[PDB]
Formats: C-alpha cells, structure tokens, sequence
C-alpha cells in the first residue's frame, strides 16, 4: 500500500512506501505523512528521482549527473532540501555535482559560477595567498 | 546549511580545498572552520619555506585547547638534499602536541635511521609514539640498531615500511605488517636480523623482505630459523635476498609445522643456486620408530597464491608438491614459475628427468585456479606449448595469463592455444610483452576476433618488474 | 588535392571508356585485348587524347610526372570494370604513349626541357640488366612494429623519417615479402 | 589473413603427407642410423631430405602450389613437420630440397 | 612507492675533516 504525503507547500502525492522511506525521517515525524520544509517543485523532483532510484542500493552517477544538469539556483535549493528533513541519496547526488561542477574552478570563476563577489579586502587576500603556498600543485 | 559543509567539501581533496578557501572570506572561513575536512597531506617534494607554511597553518587553524584531530596520511619528501633535515627537524619540533598523525610517510632518503631517531627523541612531539603506520625511505646504518629502536618507541605501530635507500658509515605483539626493501648495491648485510631471530611478533599477518644480504656466518639465519617465529603469518614476500635459498627454505617446510595458514607464498631467489628436487626423503631413526612426519602438506595446505620466480625449483619438484597433494588444489588460484630453468616441459626430448614438469598431472590436481605466470620460461617453446593445448580442458578458471619475454614463443602456438581455449568466450588478459616472434599480424587478428579481451604487445618493454605492481624489489 | 586527383582519374576513365572512331572503342578493346594475353599496359596515341579533351592533354603535358600515374591507376580501374565481374587482381598498369609531336635532337635537349614529354631518336649503345625497383613498400616500425605501406610511383621517393604513432633515430624497415616489384631496365641512347 | 593461423593445418598435412609416402621416412631413419652408426664407431650425412615434388602434388594440389608460389608460408611448416618426424624416430632442425617438373618455375 | 631519482654527491675541505687527526 502506498503513503500519502503533504508537501512544504500544501498539496499531496503518493508513493510506494519504500520510496518514501528514501526520507529518512519519515519512520518518526508525523498511510499519512506532512512534509513540512520541502518545496512542490523540489518535492516532485525528489518523487521522480526516487521513482527511478526505486531499487538503488545504499550501504561519480552517471544518470544523477544529467538528471541534475539543471538550473543553479533550484539545484541548490535541493542541497538547502533534503537535510531539515533528511533524504541522504540526494545529499550524495548533491556532493557529486557540486564537485563535478568545482574541479576545476579558481576564484574568479567560482565568483562568476556561484556568482558571488570577491568578499575580501583584495591585499589580504593576496596576503593570504602568499601564506598559503604548500596548496600549490 | 553549515552542519553538512564537510560532507560536501571532503567530496575533493585537499590542496584543492586550500586554493578554494580563497573563493572568498566567507568560504574562506566556513572551509578553514572545518578541521576534520582535512584527513590527507601531500607535500611530496616540498621546498622549506612552504613547509614553514604548511607548519605555520596547522599552527594557526589546527591550534586547540580540545585534544581532537588526527590525520589519516602525511607524505612529506624535500625538494633538496640538505633541507631534508631542515624538514623533518622543523616537524619533530613544531608540531601541535594536540594533534595525532595517523600514518606518516616520511620519505627522507638522505637521513638516517640514528637522526630520524634523535629528531623524535630531542624534538619530543610526542605524536611519533601514538601513531599507527610508518614509512620510511632512509639512509640506513649498519654501525648501529636505532631502527629497532623505532618500533620501541613507536608501540602504537601496526605497519612499518623501510626501504634503506643507501648506508653511511621480547614482544612485538602491536605490529600486522612489516615491509623491509633495500638497494641490494648499496645495501650490504640485513638490517632487521637480530631483531626478527631474537624476538617476536605474534599477530605479524604480512612479511616481506627484499634486497638484504643474508650474512655466511649465521646457519641459524640461512636455515631460516629465525622464520618459525611468526605464525599466523598469513603472507610471505621473499625477493632478490642473494645469500639465501629455496633449499634451506624447504628444509624448514619439511621439518616443522610451521605455520598454520599462508594464504600466499612469494619466494624469489636471484642467482641460480643448484638443482632442487622436493626432499621427499621421510627418514626413520630406526624402523622400530616412527618415521619423522613431514610438514609439507599441512604447511602449504592453505595456500591460494605460490610464487616462485627464478628460484631453480625442478619441474618434478612441483610435480611432486601436486601428487603429494601437499598443494591443495581446492583453494590455490595463482601460481607463478617464471623465470625458472630448471622447468622443461613432456614433449622436450633433451632433458634430465627429473626437471620435467608433467602439466597434465598438475592441472589435473589445482584445476580452479585463474591466474598463471611463465614470463622469462625460455623452455616453452612452440612445441612444448602442445602440452597447454590439450590440457585447456583442466584450466577453465584459467583468466589471467603472463608468458611474456619469452624469446621462443611464436604466434603459432599463441593462436592455438586461444582457439581451443575459445571452445571453453575470450581469456580475460593476456601479456606477451617484449615476446620477439609473435607476428604483429596475429595480435591484430587476435584484437580483430576478439580471442582475448585485453592482450598486451609492447614489443618494446625490456623488462618485468613493475615496482610495487610485480616486485618490492628495489628500482 | 585528393578531390582533383579524383576528377583527374575520372577524366581518364572516361577517356578510355568514351574514346571512339568509326564504331570501334579502340581504348576499351586494346585494354581487354592486351588483359588476354596478361600484359597489363596500354599503348596511347596522344592525338586521341588531344582530340579527346584538349584540357586532359594541357594538364598531363603541363606535368607528366604527377599526371602518368593518375592516367595509369584510371587504366586499372577500367580494367577491373572490364575484365572482373563486379559483385559475384591485376597490377599497376602501364602507359605506354605513342606521339608525332617534332623530335628534339639529343644535342639539343635541355634545362628547359626538365619535366616535360620529349620526343627524339638515336642508336642504342648499351642495355643493362633488369633492376628490380619497388611499385609497394610493405613496411614497419623496428621497434614499435607498428605497419603500413607505401606506393610509389617511378617519376621523382623515401621511408618515412620517424614513426607514425620512442621509436628510435630512424625506425622504419621493409618487409619483402608483401612488397611488390617490377622490372627496370637502364639503356644509353647515342 | 595471417600465416600463423594456418600453420598448424598445414604442419599436420604435411605430416600426413610424409607419413602416405613413406620412402622419406625411411629415409630420415636410414640417415639416423647411418649418423649413429659412425658416430660410435670411432663420414656424416646431413638432417636433409629431397621430396620429389610430384609427390606433393599429387598428395595435395594446394599445398604443393604453396610451397612453389608461397614458399615463405610453406616451408617452415613442411620442415616443422619433418623435424616433428626425425623427432618421432628413436633418439636439430630437418631442412628441405625439391626435384622435378618445376615448369614455370 | 618511489623507485630511485638521481642526484650528484660532492665533497670540499671542511672544517671538521681540517680538525681530523
Ligand atoms: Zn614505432
């Protein structure tokens, strides 16, 4: 029998409990369940997710990657997601993008990627370079 | 969401993080809060002044009252020479007494052992006691024994490599593995030898010496007595070490009980010592009393994986190990007997007998094992290779299959031998590097058909011995 | 440069394949006739070719040296498509061409004559023994084995200098037994 | 197309063939002999046979069309398989030699 | 593990071999 759930935001939506129970807090919080911090949008992409993860198992994703090569901001409210109320497969899936996305970014291009400015006084942060060093390849 | 940043940040390694503390001050910070994102350093080379640095950062952000952090591994080598001891001085002296490296690779090559030992002792970081794996790439000396001294100062230590680049002129119940490599040039004696005869070191899983020189005047030494102090033993690595022998090796295999398991035996002597032939002699005192039971089997009963490469063991003699079933069979999976001239196979006609190598029988007695080595088996020649060919029945777990740098063998008898064992789906790995007659044109058609799923041609590859992959023998 | 070749080599099979007078195809029936007897040449009068296309003739007087071995290799495609049925082998062909043009005297020739068809008369004073030169260069790496292979075409040749993907100084070998040859002879003309 | 393929196939036709004509076997046996013979005795005949290259043919057309317009696929298997023969004779490579109606040839 | 790199030894007087026997 599949659980019933309420999102962050009001409306409902059933899933098989096994996909539900991805959240890890729903063995505890309180065939009905209140989900209260997640977004609609963001809950819908948490559903489908888990409706293909639907026989993962759990103890670098190539189909998490491209399912998650999507806007910046809504991807990142899926790191603010899934954490008030845990869904750890998500956490990881997070981990891996935002790596994947890092690698290879300096300063500059991580104030134009997370679009960000430079929040130093500019000296110190030349000054801190130049106390940093051993972190060169 | 400051809680879960380390899950994140641990997703990538560490000079990487250091350059992504300056993102900006707020990362800056919500990284550098985070010791335990930190759990690898890598300052391998380093110049002084950045190490000086790294230093200094540890002793700015590392620096606290609560005794927490440690660290899961810290390779450290100099740039140059003389700074080397300016490193290492630098960090025995000025590490953060809160702080506890875990493993230390301390990859120092001009130091040696008495000033590695002075700088723990006089530098007083007390970490060097509490650690729990070691590495040192050092200058030994034979004049004095301060590298058994390490291990009594560093009772913690579970793992201990040395690898005794070059010379200058009781209970070990902690340790699990101990590694000892040598420049067999510069190295001229055995550095660990009144250690490992006169003590213990109960729960030693893995042994393995390399390069040493066995010295003349000790029989208890060349006997391998020393040897029957570690049981349970589960692995033994044994290489290039040129005053030893597989004779006397087997000498104490026949006349003990002296290991209750060995998953893998790795032996590897480099000269050609005479002819060895399994002593299967069982003596009688007289025959009013028993016969001396012979530890062979109930010795390498267990074993999974046997090398023997260059150790001019007979082909009987392995024969014999098989008939005897002295070699279980059941359980081995990996035989290694490259390298040894004193192996000809049944087809040769010029022999003396009891170097044949009767392959029907032994492929008969361990059929499920899946990885062979013949490479430098200059004695497998094309038509001795007749004999796999109507033996691929008895090899089936057969996948991995090294006859490589072999100057004899030519495609002919390559191709055959993957047609029939295609009437077994491709052999897995094949590696015929540095084989001088195998045609260009068949290892293309063996690619093009698909015979094997990876087959190696650098026709090219002088030599065998990958450090660290095929041999801790060293450079 | 590949696609000019090509319509070069186009231009020359439709040179044999169309050429015609008085109801005969003269070019197509030489070719089979002499692909009979297994001499695998063909002799081109240089009127036809000029009263062909006077542009084919432009181009192989303009250079011969790069335009008689597109003509020959058109030669063996047509001999295939003549004499092997198509979707149920014969060497490089060779052109033999046949002219009126006026004579230069051997006295006469020179520098401006370099690379250009000549046509002149004399005695012949000496015959050499057949040499054997290389029509395709089977060849392959000394060290790396890696293999290829090499046509040539005997107008103004070399193996390569390193190899083609360490090696060593000068890598290359032939392998004789896949290489094909052919007959060369030397005469001195007086 | 490689050669090394089809040695094998063709090291067992020709030790068929030796083994249909079996003047050559007793040939190889009757050198042996002979080599041993002198050899204790204290003037030696060569590890070398001439096959009547009719034979050949008249064994197996094909083969014997390699061994005259292939001889670098065909002659070592065919002395493969004649050292293989002296070797299967009671206690060095076996050479080669040819005779008759060579035509083109 | 790292197999060897070369590098070249030197020697000079020193005061230690000049206050030598
Ligand atoms: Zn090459």
């Amino acid at each position: 029998s599949n659980v019933v759930l309420v999102s962050g935001e009001g409306e409902r939506f059933t899933v098989d409990k096994k996909i539900a129970e991805r959240s890890l807090l729903l063995k505890n919080y309180l065939i009905v369940m209140p989900v209260p911090n997640v977004r609609s949008s963001v809950l819908q992409k948490v559903i489908e997710w888990a409706e293909h993860h639907r026989d993962s198992n759990f103890p670098v994703d190539s189909w998490d990657r491209e399912f998650l090569k999507v806007d910046q901001e809504m991807l990142y409210e899926i790191i603010l997601a899934a954490n008030y109320l845990n869904i750890k497969p998500l956490l990881d899936a997070g981990c891996k993008v935002v790596a994947e996305m890092i690698r290879g970014r300096s300063p500059e291009e991580i104030r134009r990627t997370f679009n960000i400015v430079n929040d130093f006084t500019p000296e110190e942060e030349a000054a801190i370079r130049r106390e940093n060093e051993w972190a060169e390849d | 969401p400051i809680e879960i940043l380390p899950i994140i940040f641990q997703r990538f390694t560490t000079k990487e993080l250091v350059t992504l503390s300056l993102v900006c001050n707020k990362w800056r910070d919500k990284i550098l809060y985070h010791l335990d994102c930190f759990q690898e350093f890598n300052l391998a080379p380093i110049n002084f002044k950045n190490f000086v640095k790294f230093m200094d950062f540890l002793q700015q952000n590392f620096t606290r009252t609560y005794r927490k952090y440690i660290l899961s591994q810290v390779k450290v080598s100099s740039r140059i020479t003389s700074e080397e001891l300016r490193i290492t001085q630098l960090l025995f002296s000025k590490m953060p007494k809160c702080i506890n490296i875990e493993r230390l690779i301390l990859s120092m090559p001009t130091l040696t052992t008495t000033q590695i030992f002075k700088l723990m002792v006089r530098g007083g970081t007390d970490f060097f006691t509490r650690l729990l794996e070691l590495s040192l790439m050092i200058t030994y000396r034979p004049d004095k024994q301060h590298e058994l001294e390490i291990l009594q100062t560093c009772p913690l230590l579970k793992k201990i490599e040395l690898i005794f680049v070059n010379s200058l002129v009781v209970i070990y119940s902690e340790l699990e593995k101990i590694t000892l490599i040598c420049d067999k040039k510069k190295i001229k004696n055995f550095p660990l030898c009144r250690a490992l005869l006169r003590g213990q070191f109960p729960l030693l899983q893995k042994l393995t010496i390399t390069g040493v020189t066995f010295p003349m005047n000790n029989q208890d030494i060349m006997n391998f007595q020393w040897l029957l102090n570690f049981p349970d033993l589960k692995e033994l690595w044994i290489e290039d070490n040129d005053n030893c022998e597989l004779s006397k090796f087997l000498q104490l295999l026949k006349f003990s009980n002296v290991w209750k398991n060995l998953e893998k035996l790795t032996f590897r002597e480099n000269k050609l010592y005479p002819i060895v032939n399994l002593d299967e002699d069982q003596p009688v005192t007289n025959d009013d009393e028993v016969p001396s039971m012979l530890f062979y089997k109930e010795n390498l009963q267990n074993l999974e994986k046997l090398d023997l490469m260059g150790t001019s063991i007979s082909g009987s003699a392995l024969t014999r190990l098989c008939e005897q079933e002295y070699l279980d069979g059941r359980k081995l999976r990996s035989l290694n007997i490259g390298n040894c001239p004193n192996i000809q196979f049944p087809n040769n006609h010029a022999h003396t007998a009891r170097m044949i190598l009767d392959v029907n029988a032994v492929l008969k007695r361990l059929s499920k094992l899946e990885e062979i080595n013949l490479s430098h088996l200059s004695s497998l020649n094309d038509s001795t290779m007749k004999s796999f060919i109507i033996n691929v029945p008895f090899l089936e777990n057969l996948k991995r299959l090294d006859i490589s740098h072999n100057f004899e063998i030519t495609g002919i008898s390559i191709y055959e031998f993957l047609k029939k064992f295609q009437m077994d789906q491709p052999l897995a790995y094949l590696n015929i590097d540095g084989c001088s007659q195998v045609s260009h044109i068949t290892v293309n058609m063996i690619r093009a058909q698909n015979l094997v799923t990876q087959v190696d041609c650098v026709y090219e590859r002088d030599v065998w011995r990958k450090f660290g992959i095929n041999s801790y023998s060293y450079s | 440069n590949d696609d000019d070749n090509t319509e070069i080599i186009k231009s020359f099979k439709n040179f044999i394949l169309e050429f015609r007078l008085d109801s005969q195809f003269i070019y197509r029936d030489q070719l089979r006739n002499n692909i009979l007897v297994k001499n695998y040449s063909l002799t081109v009068n240089m009127e036809h070719l000029i009263g062909y296309n006077e542009d084919i003739y432009k181009k192989l007087s303009d250079e011969p040296s790069d335009i008689i071995p597109l003509f020959e290799t058109a030669i063996t495609q047509v001999a295939k498509r003549i004499s092997i049925l198509s979707r149920a082998s014969l060497p490089t062909f060779q052109l033999i061409l046949n002219s009126n043009a006026n004579q230069i005297p051997l006295r006469d020739l020179d520098s401006e004559h370099v690379s250009k068809i000549v046509r002149l008369s004399g005695i012949i004073i000496s015959t050499s023994v057949l040499s054997s030169r290389a029509t395709y260069l089977s060849i392959m790496c000394r060290n790396c084995r890696h293999t290829t292979s090499i046509t040539i075409n005997n107008f103004n040749v070399s193996l390569p200098r390193s190899c083609l993907s360490n090696c060593g100084p000068d890598p290359y070998i032939i392998i004789h037994e896949s290489s094909k040859f052919i007959d060369q002879q030397f005469l001195k003309l007086q | 197309f490689a050669p090394d393929a089809v040695f094998g196939d063709r090291v067992r036709r020709f030790q068929e063939f030796l083994d249909t004509f079996t003047s050559y076997r007793d040939s190889v046996r009757s050198i042996q002999v002979y080599n041993s013979n002198n050899a204790a005795n204290y003037n030696i005949l060569p590890h070398r046979i001439i096959i009547s290259l009719d034979d050949l043919r008249e064994f197996d057309r094909s083969f014997w069309s390699g061994i005259l317009v292939e001889p670098a696929y065909f002659i070592p298997p065919a002395e493969k398989a004649l050292t293989d023969l002296a070797d299967s004779m009671d206690d060095h490579p076996w050479k080669l030699s040819f005779k008759g109606s060579f035509g083109a040839h | 593990a790292i197999t060897a790199r070369k590098r070249r030894p030197q020697v000079k007087l020193t005061a230690e071999k000049l206050l030598s026997d």
